[PDB]
RNA sequence: AAAUUGGAGAGUUUGAUCCUGGCUCAGGGUGAACGCUGGCGGCGUGCCUAAGACAUGCAAGUCGUGCGGGCCGCGGGGUUUUACUCCGUGGUCAGCGGCGGACGGGUGAGUAACGCGUGGGUGACCUACCCGGAAGAGGGGGACAACCCGGGGAAACUCGGGCUAAUCCCCCAUGUGGACCCGCCCCUUGGGGUGUGUCCAAAGGGCUUUGCCCGCUUCCGGAUGGGCCCGCGUCCCAUCAGCUAGUUGGUGGGGUAAUGGCCCACCAAGGCGACGACGGGUAGCCGGUCUGAGAGGAUGGCCGGCCACAGGGGCACUGAGACACGGGCCCCACUCCUACGGGAGGCAGCAGUUAGGAAUCUUCCGCAAUGGGCGCAAGCCUGACGGAGCGACGCCGCUUGGAGGAAGAAGCCCUUCGGGGUGUAAACUCCUGAACCCGGGACGAAACCCCCGACGAGGGGACUGACGGUACCGGGGUAAUAGCGCCGGCCAACUCCGUGCCAGCAGCCGCGGUAAUACGGAGGGCGCGAGCGUUACCCGGAUUCACUGGGCGUAAAGGGCGUGUAGGCGGCCUGGGGCGUCCCAUG
RNA sequence: GCCUACGGGCAGGCGCCGAGGGUAGGGCCCGUGACUGGGGCGAAGUCGUAACAAGGUAGCUGUACCGGAAGGUGCGGCUGGAU
């Protein structure tokens, strides 16, 4: 099992995704994270900070 | 130089053949105390002529049998039982040691 | 469907099935022939033997000469078989022809 | 047969040789017996060929056939020369 | 690339002045003139008191700003500094001193270091009557740095070389003015650079 | 491994405190991958996984100056029905023969081993081609391909008959010399000499033909490359403690270049193990590399050295050399052809296909260079190699401007409404001129060869560039990419707004339940910059396995107590030995 | 059977060793897994109140028996037991 991190996903029954290391203290039996902006995971929308820690895209005009 | 140990007989039981103790120390490679490991050769006697307690110096050899790679190569110092009772006893110690069982 | 084809590495092959057979023909020769040989001191035969023992003796150098032994494993069994031979005319008598033998 | 050749020890589109005494049979950059000199095919530098003469003398006295540009290159340094009447 | 941005404003976070810039920072504009606390909203309000990193961080900081130069550049350099025979702490100055780029500024080709590189890069410099630009190309002594002939016009070089008129090159220099040539001495002794750096504090930061 | 050149810690158990102690972080590194971003160059470097399967193309050939002939032709001759036939010659094909194919290239499965490292031994040995020295090449005969003729098979291929050349094969002679038995002399494991007996050589080709060049034979030494053997070093588990019967030794015999249970026969009952045998697990080893104050830990692609394998397992044949990756024979598994009797194949060579995967490149250029094979040479071959291509994968270098420019426009942000901030930043002024345009344009390449000279030395001459119209030079010439993490403490960086134990952050302690410097956005700041972060892994911090350098009354820790085996350790004086130890010289 | 110089060679035939397979019988290591043991957890409730104060029967401990469990008692031991 693997933390979906971000404000709110896109995640189902069969997403295809990819994991990499980092625990959640708070959630036990969790070691692992959901990367974000591969296979079908999107990135957050509208985030605009931490951008590559989340996949989002730099948009224009901002 | 073909190599020369010097050691002690503590096998006769060998057709033409003796098995030589032969001691080394050196300081040891992390904790440098002086450690005394020991090893044992194969010698070839063509004459029977060593005998069991024997001090025998041994020389690097053109090969005999499958373990004799060594001549006796001269007699040190004859009779010397003490040294072969330490490894007779280090021996039989052996038989202890186990695990299917001890006695009484 | 096709095995591609290496002329000048089947052609070696072609030349060593050659060469094998004459090396076998050479060295037979000498087995069956030096087996004559120590068998006829056996009976005390030294007109016979050493006349044999040096027919042996040439075809082994032979075979030296050429690549189906080195020189000395020709010569190894030059030592074999000579020796062998004297060493069977103790148990009978005197080496009549001298032959390839010397005292 | 033991030769006498050259052994890139440059860059890429730097060559920088050295000659050797080896083992026919050994790769170009491989374990050579003897190094004798070396040689810089660009001359970057007023000194782009040494030789040392009397171990390539000694190397050749025992048939160390050299390639061709190694003929040269020694020859060049006058291994071969000999003088007088 | 290297550092391209406002600069009388690093000038201010470092709370001396740097020049960086070159015809005001002498003048009564560099805004240390003006505005000598640090840059941003918060500017105005009252010190905390800085951590040993805080201290030994700025002070590097201060001396690389000073130069141009990445930190990448400048780490290698210190590191150079550190495998040679000699004071570091000086030896490093004067590794730095030996730079291209500031040796023609030094050299008093150029209003500031940061002009400089632009000499050196766009071709203007003469290294042994060859051309550099390379603006880390390390002078060395007996090093000759002249203008381009092709360059000896621009309105700069000429009217840079007649503020030589009343300055006068490093002790480790010289300056042949008409002909537009200059030769590097020797290296800096700690003591001809008088910058307002305490060497040592960067040694003890790159030692963590 | 030549200035003693070298050593930082913090958070977290309590209401507080001191100690113990674990957790965690900052540093450096990568054959990396993933996110956001991505302008240029130089040098490196790029299947870590399935040692999975592999379409196609190339990857080792060469010599006509060893030898005969087929096919397609060219000339030029002699001649019995105008058919035959002699000579020279071009092109092409393979065969016989010599040399190479055992090097070069790939890979890391296996292997904990004399495999590797390190130092030695070989009186126990081999070594094609190269080098030096000594000697010789005299007679005679012989077979198989090619080729012609004929039969089996679907194929792959295959059997039979007949002709024949050679540097191919074979017998006789000379034997300088060598080999073998036997005896003697020195030496000492099978070393050197010596004496009778025996036994052993050879090949021819080319031309600038009464002597030069290439090759042949036996032998002695050099040179180089290998076999074999021994000392020492070589990971984890004792919750693996006993292992072994060709096992341990002998005598004889076989085999080999040579020692040896390496193999075989007979005889003896040995061999190894707590200094860890045997068993299980894991791993190619090193020069080095990463880290570290060191000591130590970790690692061994890329370069170089050794090893091992070439779809799994056997096996030997040719030969100087293999038990041979692109050689052979058999078994197995797989894939394809098939007329169901049978046959074909082996990228862990270069490039590429495919699967697997987080992930790893062009079916490119060139034989110009260096190196290798064959050749008298010209040359042929060479995916060795020299280069280009793709990938910020790494390091390094370069750019996106430079100078001037307000008590300081706008917009955005804060405000105690006075003002503060971005900020000389922008605008705007001058200056420079990456990109790009035109022109020139490389070094790497001078030998092989040919000529003079002697075939030597030495001198003269010509051919040859993949990269590449590249680098570099000269002239012209445009202001011309910036992004990413972070701002509660460790830890450089603070305000407003939204949100309200929600959404979320989170390496650790923790934050968020209406004033959040910790969530989210914004302004502002810090840190780096064509890069920045993340994950994974090594070393560090961790004197937290403590050799350097730790402990055990209560923190984890003294065996319940004794006896005593192996082992460890051990008083005072004198003398010998010189093993440890220390010093010098040398390898 | 083939070749021959009559010395012998070649094909072929047998035999040992042998990869591999067959039958029986052991030992070992991974894949899956019917049925199961507790255990640690993790949101604040059930029924107790054993321990911490002499915790209201001083506490702990080995070993017994009872009890589903917490615990109770027996026999010893310890003070790390309060006036
Ligand atoms: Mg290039
Ligand atoms: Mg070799
Ligand atoms: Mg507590
Ligand atoms: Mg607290
Ligand atoms: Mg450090
Ligand atoms: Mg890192
Ligand atoms: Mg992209
Ligand atoms: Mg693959
Ligand atoms: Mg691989
Ligand atoms: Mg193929
Ligand atoms: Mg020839
Ligand atoms: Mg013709
Ligand atoms: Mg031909
Ligand atoms: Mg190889
Ligand atoms: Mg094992
Ligand atoms: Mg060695
Ligand atoms: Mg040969
Ligand atoms: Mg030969
Ligand atoms: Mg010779
Ligand atoms: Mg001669
Ligand atoms: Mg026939
Ligand atoms: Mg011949
Ligand atoms: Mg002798
Ligand atoms: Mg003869
Ligand atoms: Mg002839
Ligand atoms: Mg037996
Ligand atoms: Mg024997
Ligand atoms: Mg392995
Ligand atoms: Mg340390
Ligand atoms: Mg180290
Ligand atoms: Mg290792
Ligand atoms: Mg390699
Ligand atoms: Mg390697
Ligand atoms: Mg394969
Ligand atoms: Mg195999
Ligand atoms: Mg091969
Ligand atoms: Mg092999
Ligand atoms: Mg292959
Ligand atoms: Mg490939
Ligand atoms: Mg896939
Ligand atoms: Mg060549
Ligand atoms: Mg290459
Ligand atoms: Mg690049
Ligand atoms: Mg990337
Ligand atoms: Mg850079
Ligand atoms: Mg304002
Ligand atoms: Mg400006
Ligand atoms: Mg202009
Ligand atoms: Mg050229
Ligand atoms: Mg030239
Ligand atoms: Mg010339
Ligand atoms: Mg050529
Ligand atoms: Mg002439
Ligand atoms: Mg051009
Ligand atoms: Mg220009
Ligand atoms: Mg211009
Ligand atoms: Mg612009
Ligand atoms: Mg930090
Ligand atoms: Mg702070
Ligand atoms: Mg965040
Ligand atoms: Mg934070
Ligand atoms: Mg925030
Ligand atoms: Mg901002
Ligand atoms: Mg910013
Ligand atoms: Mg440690
Ligand atoms: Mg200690
Ligand atoms: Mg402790
Ligand atoms: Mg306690
Ligand atoms: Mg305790
Ligand atoms: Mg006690
Ligand atoms: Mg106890
Ligand atoms: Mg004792
Ligand atoms: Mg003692
Ligand atoms: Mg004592
Ligand atoms: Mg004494
Ligand atoms: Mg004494
Ligand atoms: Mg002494
Ligand atoms: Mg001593
Ligand atoms: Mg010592
Ligand atoms: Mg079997
Ligand atoms: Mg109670
Ligand atoms: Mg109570
Ligand atoms: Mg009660
Ligand atoms: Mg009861
Ligand atoms: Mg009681
Ligand atoms: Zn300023």
């Amino acid at each position: 099992t693997a933390y979906i991190p971000g404000e709110g996903h896109n995640l189902q029954e069969h997403s295809v995704v990819l994991i990499r290391g980092g625990r959640v203290k708070d959630l036990p039996g969790v070691r692992y994270h959901i990367v974000r902006g591969v296979y079908d995971a999107a990135g957050v929308k509208d985030r605009k900070k931490s951008r590559s820690k989340y996949g989002t895209k730099k948009p224009k005009e901002a | 130089p073909k190599k020369v140990l010097t050691g002690v007989v503590v096998s006769d039981k060998m057709q033409k053949t003796v098995t030589v103790l032969v001691e080394r120390q050196f300081p040891h490679p992390l904790y440098g105390k002086v450690i005394k490991r020991s090893k044992k050769y194969l010698a070839h006697d063509p004459e029977e002529k060593y005998k069991l307690g024997d001090v025998v110096e041994i020389i690097e050899s053109r090969p005999i049998s499958k373990r004799k790679r060594f001549r006796v190569l001269r007699l040190v110092e004859s009779g010397r039982m003490d040294l072969v009772e330490k490894y007779l006893i280090r021996r039989q110690n052996y038989e202890s040691l186990s695990k299917r069982g001890g006695k009484a | 469907k096709k095995p591609k084809r290496n002329l000048s590495a089947l052609k070696r092959h072609r030349q060593s099935l050659k060469r094998r057979l004459r090396n076998k023909a050479k060295k037979s020769a000498i087995k069956t022939l030096s087996k004559k040989a120590i068998q006829l001191a056996q009976e005390g035969k030294a007109e016979e033997a050493l006349k044999i023992m040096r027919k042996a003796e040439s075809l082994i150098d032979k075979a030296a000469k050429g690549s189906t032994l080195h020189k000395n494993a020709a010569a190894r069994r030059k030592s074999r078989l000579m020796r062998k031979v004297r060493q069977l005319l103790e148990a009978a008598g005197a080496p009549l022809i001298g032959g390839g033998l010397s005292a | 047969m033991v030769k006498i050749r050259l052994a890139r020890f440059g860059s890429k589109h730097n060559p920088h040789y050295r000659i050797v005494v080896t083992d026919a049979r050994r790769k170009r950059d491989g374990k050579y017996i003897e190094k004798i000199g070396y040689y810089d095919p660009r001359k970057t530098t007023p000194d782009w060929l040494k030789v040392d003469v009397e171990r390539a003398r000694y190397w050749l006295s025992v048939g160390a056939q050299p390639t061709d540009t190694a003929r040269r290159l020694l020859r060049q340094a006058g291994v071969f020369r000999q003088e007088a009447r | 690339g290297r550092y391209i941005g406002p600069v009388c404003r690093l000038c201010r976070r470092e709370g001396v002045k740097l020049y960086l810039k070159g015809e005001r920072c002498y003048s009564p504009k560099c805004a240390m003139e003006r505005r000598p606390y640090p840059p941003g909203q918060h500017g105005q309000k009252r010190a905390r008191r800085p951590s040993d990193y805080a201290v030994r961080l700025r002070e590097k900081q201060k001396l690389r700003r000073i130069y141009g130069i990445s930190e990448r550049q400048f780490r290698n350099l210190f590191e150079e500094a550190s495998k040679k025979k000699g004071v570091t702490g000086s030896v490093f100055l004067g590794l730095l001193e030996s730079r291209l780029d500031n040796v023609v500024y030094r050299l008093g080709f150029a209003v500031s270091r940061r002009q400089a590189r632009q000499l050196v890069r766009h071709g203007h410099i003469t290294v042994n009557g060859r051309r550099v630009d390379l603006p880390s190309y390390r002078v060395r002594p007996g090093d000759e740095i002249a203008v381009a002939e092709k360059s000896r016009n621009l309105e700069l070089i000429r009217q840079n070389l007649e503020a030589m008129k009343g300055r006068k090159v490093g002790p480790w220099l010289s300056l042949d003015v008409e002909g537009m040539k200059g030769k590097f001495l020797r290296l800096p002794d700690r003591e001809d650079l008088a910058l307002p750096v305490n060497e040592q504090l960067v040694i003890e930061f790159y030692s963590r």
